[PDB]
């Protein structure tokens, strides 16, 4: 029975527990002693099971607690609208965007920081920005800088009725746990309402507002000088005007005869020839599909009526001879812990934020994005940590549910119970082929090396000396650029340029073009199968030695997070499965830094560039240069660098300055991770002394920070040093060879 | 309890872990409430339509119902005694006194009748039960002086409201559709049942 | 429309699947208008 | 309102406040007397 | 029993009654502590005092500039009397800061410690400078008529009626502020417009108050 469930008026709303710090935690909750306490505080401030051990008070925080963030988010849109319409060039820039470089922020004139106003064009002075909001919103049809003020307001009044929803479902009708545990209806309301009626009414604001509106812009008629999308709703004549399929209405839709909305239900693939975007027929007519598939699927669990499938019998039904219970226990754990649906949700989500990085780049879905090389960069770029730091986080919650969640007298010879008990065979035979592909992707590069400075390059890994062809990749790269002729017949071009074809181009620059892969392809893509595999290595370590090992027999009963178990049995450091998130994320770094750097390298290479041939913006030296650490050292990271460290005197001087700075946080971080706790408390002993003397010591007693806290802060100014300073250099060297 | 006929097939009155807005005395009077607005919806998006070709009222007026000024890309009337705007802020003040009251009575049941009103003062005590207060000027007549009589009128003001309220989502669904009125649309399937219909407008 | 190809198969998909409560009769007029629009827009091609 | 007093007096909040005040009156000092390096 | 601000509300705790004014009108709580409230009240007597004296310079110079008397309007009047007259305008803003402050003053360190400028160190002056309430300073110079101290009932009438002109006046000026910031015009010519065209020429008109 799925029903709605509340309890009323749980938690009374007083400003009381904000004047009481650490009021959550029993221990914190007397007070501070120690300035550790502060520290404390703020770790363990949203840690909800740690809080209670009801399930159903932790599900209303985490519930209350996702209301808040998406009020954030909220805000967040709302000021995007904002500056894009009060403080942004985006009509200039709509009347001329091949030479108008997207701007939506200004800064004041004070201390000479007003020189970073540059020159955007349309007669305006700001920052180019790189988020690609002024490419979604031509491609959302707005015209006006009143539609992004609207949706301002619209936003901002969101987010206050989602700070509203959270308040209200925390403190007056609060869910009760069995709503919560409706994992069913929960997956029907989201598969058939977010992600169908969402697609649904997108593909709806497409074919009637987007379409004509950018079929218009693509003509070329002055965007004022376009009817207002009110008009096209109402005055169906125009909607005929431009794609006579809408002349008869919503009746070949009712009656089946679906072939007659081919005008703007499309399947012509590529990018339209003179924007350089997806064709918006084709994106309206897939989210059409997108929507139906969808409103389909979340038909398919039981809830108050008979028809539906059930959650645990489908898992329950699946039990092999190698496997013995197969997937039973499963559901009991998926529906009882928040921290086993966070890593799976976090895995997934990165994992899907990567491949929204690569489509992104390789079918440019908005008009005149694919030019706009800076906002390519960026957004790949992005995305692809974002992903990265997410799939971080799923390792983590899945380690956290392995030593607070996991009870194996409800899980016994079992999926999880297997992989347990043959985990030193799993990591054996990980390290292994860890090793293996080290030395071999590596070595190469090392050989090459070694080769090119002994003055013998014919012995090199190259495409003139001894060949290493990525066979498979050109074979699947060929048969993707020939599948329209056979095994597509509806299809009019390819899915994307790159798979091989002709070339568009807009504005003079190339937009894309086929990329062709050769022995430096190989051993990038093989470096990043090495990176990808010792991180997950590190993680699932992490994960299946949570509990014990030869080492600690008893590591579970020391918590997930700890620094050790003495300098005994030879040394016990950082064998926490914290430590292993810990250094999983400087691995996450080492591979998505290589990752970004491919793809910079490739595209300034083989791909963008000016149309007169194509002249490329570095000359097409990635294939002959990029089988060396040295060919790296030179031709990419000093070569492009130049515009970075001479944008001083400019627009692009806080690059400079962010550049400088993020080295600095860089190495700010290894005098964490290289000390220890130990030497920082007996100096600040000595300072407390000399405070002593001239009676300034304070009553909550300075310490050094804790180990784990040590390694956190090394890790977190670690992180944003060396991503802060790859963002620099990106970014100035995009925007001024962009 | 008025038009109780056991149809709820998605179990919104549970009294067993309810609250917010989903609750009996919620839902029973905003089901009135919605019943009531839209009687007098019905009946106003009707009768220009039919006084206009009864020839009881003239031309300038009797316009379709969309074309009023609520909606002014649908049209708007110039005849008015002022602008919808200048209409529109009287409407915000009365409207707000009115319905301010009403929440106040709901939400602390017979407190309308003791702070200073001009007298009016009587006539909002209610009654132990919100949607029905009654009083000298919400019961004129005494009409359901008798409890069977009175559950009987009940009755039949929830199934006029809710066959009134699936008349106005009919007009609202017809006006966006075929793009004429009511009883226009009464003239068309009363001419031609055949040929007129929703299988022929699409 | 009426007596046309697309409207038999669309009737003959939605009495299959009903001789195959209103609850069965949403579920099963569902499952029939899918099977029907599936056989109509798969004939063409 | 007492315990709202008492959560504005709490330390990161007055930290903030305290901050915002130096900040904004460097800031103004900066506008109205426009890049000074002596006296 | 008393009538609230907001019919069918209970009035908050710390608004009993015994003030002027006092309609339990605090959604913010902003006077729970009992000497936030006093000071409170003491905040919104001078601000209504104000806007009452500067809402009757309004109407009377308003009525004076309709009428053909030559008077100013209101945002044009400092001007052109610093300009008219042979004044200097911060010389005239620091007699005022002067004389302002050491009113101001007296009256900052009478809230403090409530008898004590009635001790005799200005001039002379004893018992003529002691308040007799919160905010209500009524002698022989403030209360010259001596209302204050006859008929004790009336002047709790009187209380009630300056309370209420005082918040009527508050929003009144807001009123004159917000009305010349929308039309750019004097007050008492807006009132004569609405006389002239009631249905037609006001808020839902100026195309500023309701931009849709
Ligand atoms: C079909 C109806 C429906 C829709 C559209 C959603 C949508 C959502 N739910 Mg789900 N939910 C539903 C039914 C639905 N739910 C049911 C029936 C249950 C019980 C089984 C749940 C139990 C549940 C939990 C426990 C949680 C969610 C959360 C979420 C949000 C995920 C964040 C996101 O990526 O969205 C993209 C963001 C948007 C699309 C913004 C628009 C959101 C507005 C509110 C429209 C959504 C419709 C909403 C259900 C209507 C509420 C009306 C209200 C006045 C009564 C998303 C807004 C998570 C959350 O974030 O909580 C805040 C979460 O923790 N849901
Ligand atoms: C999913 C989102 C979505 C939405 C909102 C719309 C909306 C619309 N489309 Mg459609 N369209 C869509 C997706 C969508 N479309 C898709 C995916 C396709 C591809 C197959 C199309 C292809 C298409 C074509 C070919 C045409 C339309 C047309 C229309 C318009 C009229 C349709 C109609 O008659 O509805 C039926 C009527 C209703 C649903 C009525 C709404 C209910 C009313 C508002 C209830 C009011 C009740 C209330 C009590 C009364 C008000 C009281 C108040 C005043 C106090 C309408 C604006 C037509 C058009 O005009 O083109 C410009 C048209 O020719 N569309
Ligand atoms: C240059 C920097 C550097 C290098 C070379 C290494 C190397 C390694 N790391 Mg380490 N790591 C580093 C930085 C580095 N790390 C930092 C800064 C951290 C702190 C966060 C870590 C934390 C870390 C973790 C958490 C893990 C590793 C692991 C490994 C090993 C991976 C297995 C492998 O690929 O074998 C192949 C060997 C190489 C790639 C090294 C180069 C070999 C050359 C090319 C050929 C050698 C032949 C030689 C020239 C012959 C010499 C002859 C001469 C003596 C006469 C590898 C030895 C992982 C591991 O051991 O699991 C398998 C692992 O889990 N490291
Ligand atoms: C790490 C990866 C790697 C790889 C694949 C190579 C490969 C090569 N090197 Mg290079 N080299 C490397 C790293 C590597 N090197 C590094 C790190 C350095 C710096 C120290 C060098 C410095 C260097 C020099 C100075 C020279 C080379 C040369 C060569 C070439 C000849 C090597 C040779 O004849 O060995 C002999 C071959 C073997 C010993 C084969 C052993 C491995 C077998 C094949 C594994 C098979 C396992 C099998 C699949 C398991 C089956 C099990 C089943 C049966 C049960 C060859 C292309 C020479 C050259 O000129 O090339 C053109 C040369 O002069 N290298
Ligand atoms: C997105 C996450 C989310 C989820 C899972 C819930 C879930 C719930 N809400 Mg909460 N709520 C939310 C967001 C959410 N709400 C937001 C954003 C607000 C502020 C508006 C609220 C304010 C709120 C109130 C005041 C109440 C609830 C209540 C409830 C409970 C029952 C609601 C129901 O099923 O009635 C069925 C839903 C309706 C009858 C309303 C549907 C129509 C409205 C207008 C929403 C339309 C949503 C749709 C996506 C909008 C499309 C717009 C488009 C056509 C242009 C259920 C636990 C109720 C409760 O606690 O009872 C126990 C309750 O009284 N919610
Ligand atoms: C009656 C028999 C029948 C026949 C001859 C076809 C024939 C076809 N179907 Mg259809 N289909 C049918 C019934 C049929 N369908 C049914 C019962 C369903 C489930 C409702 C579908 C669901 C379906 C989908 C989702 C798609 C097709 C598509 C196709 C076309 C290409 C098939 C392919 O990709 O290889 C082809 C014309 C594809 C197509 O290209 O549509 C034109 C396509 O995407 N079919
Ligand atoms: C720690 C070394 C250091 C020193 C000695 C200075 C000193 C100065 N900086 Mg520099 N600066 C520094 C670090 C430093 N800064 C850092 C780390 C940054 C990056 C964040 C900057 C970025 C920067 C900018 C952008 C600017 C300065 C400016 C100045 C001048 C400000 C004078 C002033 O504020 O008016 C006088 C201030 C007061 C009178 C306030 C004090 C109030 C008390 C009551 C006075 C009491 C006096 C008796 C002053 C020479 C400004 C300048 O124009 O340089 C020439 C300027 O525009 N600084
Ligand atoms: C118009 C409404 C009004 C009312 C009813 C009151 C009432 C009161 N005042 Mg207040 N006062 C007002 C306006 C008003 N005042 C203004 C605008 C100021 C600033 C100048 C003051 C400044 C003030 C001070 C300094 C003091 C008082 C005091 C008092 C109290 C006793 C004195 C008295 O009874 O005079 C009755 C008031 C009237 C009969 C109003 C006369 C209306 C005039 C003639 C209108 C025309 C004037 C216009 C410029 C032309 C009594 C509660 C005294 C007190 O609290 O003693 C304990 C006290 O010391 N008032
Ligand atoms: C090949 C793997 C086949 C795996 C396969 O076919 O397993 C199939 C086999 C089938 O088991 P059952 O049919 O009993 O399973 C029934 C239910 O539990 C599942 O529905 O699963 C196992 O026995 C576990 C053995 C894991 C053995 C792990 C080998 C891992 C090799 C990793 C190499 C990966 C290289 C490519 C990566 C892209
Ligand atoms: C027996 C009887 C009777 C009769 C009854 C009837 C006549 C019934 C009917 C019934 C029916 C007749 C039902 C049906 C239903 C249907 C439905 C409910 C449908 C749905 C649909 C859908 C859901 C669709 C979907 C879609 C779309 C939208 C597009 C895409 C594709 C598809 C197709 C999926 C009477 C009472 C007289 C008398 C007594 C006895
Ligand atoms: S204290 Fe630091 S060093 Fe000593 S064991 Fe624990 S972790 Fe290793």
């Amino acid at each position: 029975k799925v029903k709605i469930a509340v309890d009323r008026n749980p938690v009374e709303t007083s400003f009381e527990k904000w004047a009481k710090p650490g009021h959550f935690s029993r221990t914190l909750s007397k007070g501070p002693n120690t300035t550790t306490w502060i520290w404390n505080l703020h770790a363990d401030a949203h840690d909800f099971d740690s809080h209670t051990s009801d399930l159903e008070e932790i599900s209303r925080k985490v519930f209350s607690a996702h209301f808040g963030q998406l009020g954030i988010i909220f805000i967040w849109l709302s000021g995007m609208y904002f500056h894009g319409a009060r403080f942004s060039n985006y009509e200039a820039w709509l009347s001329d965007p091949t030479h108008i470089k997207p701007s939506a922020q200004v800064v004041w004139p004070i201390v000479g920081q007003e020189i970073l106003n540059g020159d955007v064009g349309g007669g305006f002075q700001g920052i180019q920005i790189t988020s690609g909001f002024f490419q979604l919103w031509r491609a959302s049809g707005i015209t006006s800088e009143l539609q992004l003020y609207t949706t301002a307001i619209g936003g901002l009044v969101m987010a206050a009725a989602m700070f509203f929803a959270g308040w209200f479902h925390y403190h007056k009708a609060a869910p009760k746990l069995e709503w919560f545990q409706n994992v069913e209806s929960m997956l029907n309301h989201h598969l058939g309402g977010l992600l169908g009626l969402g697609s649904l009414a997108w593909a709806g604001h497409q074919i009637h507002v987007s379409l004509p509106v950018n079929k218009l812009l693509d003509a070329g008629v002055d965007p004022k000088e376009i009817p207002l999308p009110h008009d096209l709703l109402l005055n169906r004549a125009i909607m005929a005007d431009l794609y006579p399929s809408f002349a008869k209405g919503i009746a070949p839709f009712f009656t089946l005869n679906w072939s007659e909305y081919s005008d703007f239900l499309t399947f012509k693939g590529g990018l339209n020839p003179v924007t350089g975007g997806l064709w918006l027929s084709d994106t309206a007519h897939h989210h059409v599909a997108i929507a139906v598939l969808f409103l389909v699927a979340g038909h398919m669990y039981r809830t108050n009526w008979g028809i539906g499938h059930s959650m645990k019998e489908i898992l329950e039904a699946h039990r092999g001879p190698f496997t013995g219970e197969g997937h039973v226990g499963l559901y009991e754990i998926l529906t009882t812990s928040w921290h086993a649906q966070l890593a799976i949700n976090l895995a997934l989500f990165g994992s899907l934020s990567i491949i929204v990085a690569h489509h992104m780049y390789a079918m440019p879905p908005y008009p005149y994005l694919a030019t706009d090389y800076g906002t390519q960069l960026s957004l790949f770029t992005h995305h692809t940590w974002i992903g990265g730091f997410c799939i971080v986080g799923a390792g983590a919650h899945a380690a956290i549910f392995m030593v607070r969640d996991y009870d194996p007298t409800n899980n016994y010879n079992n999926l999880l119970d297997r992989v347990i008990r043959h985990r030193d065979a799993i990591i054996s035979h990980l390290n292994w082929v860890c090793i293996f592909l080290g030395f071999h992707s590596f070595g190469l590069y090392i050989h090459n090396d070694t080769m090119s400075a002994l003055g013998r390059p014919q012995d090199m890994f190259s495409d003139t000396a001894i060949q290493l062809q990525p066979v498979f990749a050109q074979w699947i790269q060929n048969t993707h650029f020939l599948a329209p002729q056979l095994t597509a017949p509806n299809a009019l071009a390819a899915t994307s340029l790159t798979w091989g074809g002709d070339l568009v181009a807009v504005g003079g620059k190339v937009a894309m073009m086929p990329i062709s892969l050769g022995t430096s392809d190989f051993m990038v893509h093989h470096i990043h199968a090495f990176t990808i595999h010792v991180t997950v290595l590190i993680l699932l370590k992490g994960v299946l030695f949570a509990r014990s090992s030869r080492l600690i027999p008893d590591k579970a009963n020391l918590g997930f997070r700890f620094p050790c178990d003495g300098p005994g049995r030879g040394g016990t450091c950082q064998v926490s499965a914290w430590d292993h998130v810990f250094l999983g994320l400087f691995w996450m770094y080492n591979s998505l830094s290589i990752v970004i750097f491919h793809f910079s390298w490739k595209m300034q290479s083989d791909v963008w560039g000016t149309v007169t041939g194509v002249s490329h913006i570095t000359g097409g030296n990635f294939a002959q240069s990029a089988n060396t650490i040295n060919g790296w050292l030179r031709d990419f990271l000093w070569a492009q660098s130049s515009q970075v460290i001479q944008s001083y005197g400019s627009a692009l001087s806080a690059y400079g300055l962010i550049f400088l700075g993020a080295h600095f946080v860089w190495a700010f971080s290894l005098m964490f991770l290289f000390s220890g706790r130990g030497y920082w408390q007996e100096l600040i002993e000595s300072i407390v002394w000399a405070h002593n003397k001239l009676k300034v010591a304070p009553a909550i007693q300075p310490r050094a920070l804790s180990i784990t806290q040590g390694r956190a802060v090394g890790v977190a100014h670690y992180l944003l040093g060396g991503i802060a300073t790859t963002w620099s250099f990106f970014l100035a060297r995009i925007i001024s060879v962009g | 309890l008025p038009g109780d006929f056991g149809f709820d097939p998605l179990g919104l009155l549970d009294p067993v872990n309810s609250g917010g807005f989903i609750e009996p005395k919620w839902l029973q009077y905003s089901e009135v409430i919605h019943a009531r607005w839209a009687m007098l919806g019905a009946a106003g998006c009707i009768a220009p339509e039919v006084l206009g070709a009864a020839g009881l009222i003239p031309d300038a007026t009797n316009i379709k119902w969309f074309e009023s000024g609520v909606i002014p890309p649908a049209g708007s009337y110039n005849g008015y005694w002022a602008d919808p705007y200048t209409i529109f802020f009287v409407e915000i003040v009365a409207m707000q006194f009115a319905e301010l009251r009403r929440l106040q009575d709901f939400r602390y049941p017979g407190s309308m009748g003791q702070q200073y009103f001009l007298g009016l003062e009587a006539i909002f005590k209610g009654s132990g039960d919100a949607a029905y207060p009654g009083g000298p000027f919400f019961n004129l007549f005494n009409l359901g002086k008798t409890e069977a009589a009175m559950k009987e009128l009940k009755l039949k003001e929830i199934k006029n409201g809710r066959l009134a309220m699936l008349a106005m989502l009919g007009y609202g669904a017809q006006a966006v559709m075929t793009g004429k009125g009511p009883f226009q649309n009464l003239v068309e399937h009363l001419a031609d049942p055949v040929n007129n219909n929703i299988l022929t407008n699409f | 429309f009426i007596g046309s190809s697309t409207n038999l198969i669309m009737v003959a998909s939605t009495t299959a699947t009903l001789a195959a409560t209103i609850v069965d009769v949403l579920a099963m007029g569902a499952a029939g208008h899918g099977l029907g629009v599936g056989i109509v827009l798969g004939l063409k091609g | 309102m007492k315990d709202f007093t008492t959560y504005l007096s709490t330390a990161p909040v007055i930290a903030t406040i305290w901050f915002t005040f130096t900040a904004g009156l460097l800031i103004e000092i900066n506008r109205y007397f426009p890049d000074p390096l002596v006296f | 029993v008393r009538p609230v601000w907001f019919p069918g509300n209970p009035p908050p705790a710390h608004l009993d009654g015994s003030l002027a004014g006092d309609y339990g009108f605090d959604p913010l709580f902003l006077g729970q502590e009992p000497q936030t409230l006093k000071w409170y009240v003491q905040a919104e007597l001078v601000h209504g005092r104000f806007a009452m004296l500067g809402a009757a310079g309004i109407i009377l110079t308003s009525i004076g500039a309709k009428v053909g008397l030559g008077f100013p309007e209101w945002y044009d009047a400092g001007k052109v009397v610093v300009e008219k007259n042979n004044i200097d305008f911060p010389t005239l803003m620091v007699i005022q800061f002067y004389l302002m402050g050491w009113a101001e003053t007296k009256r900052w360190y009478d809230f403090k410690n409530p008898g004590s400028q009635a001790d005799g160190s200005f001039l002379g002056f004893t018992e003529e400078f002691k308040g007799l309430e919160n905010g209500y300073p009524g002698g022989r110079f403030f209360d010259p008529m001596g209302l204050s101290r006859g008929d004790a009932a009336k002047y709790q009438e009187y209380k009630q009626k300056e309370v209420k002109n005082g918040r009527l006046a508050m929003i009144a000026c807001l009123g004159f502020a917000a009305q010349y910031a929308a039309t750019g015009k004097g007050p008492l010519d807006n009132l004569a417009d609405h006389l002239a065209d009631p249905n037609h020429v006001n808020f839902a008109t100026n195309g500023v108050s309701i931009p849709i």
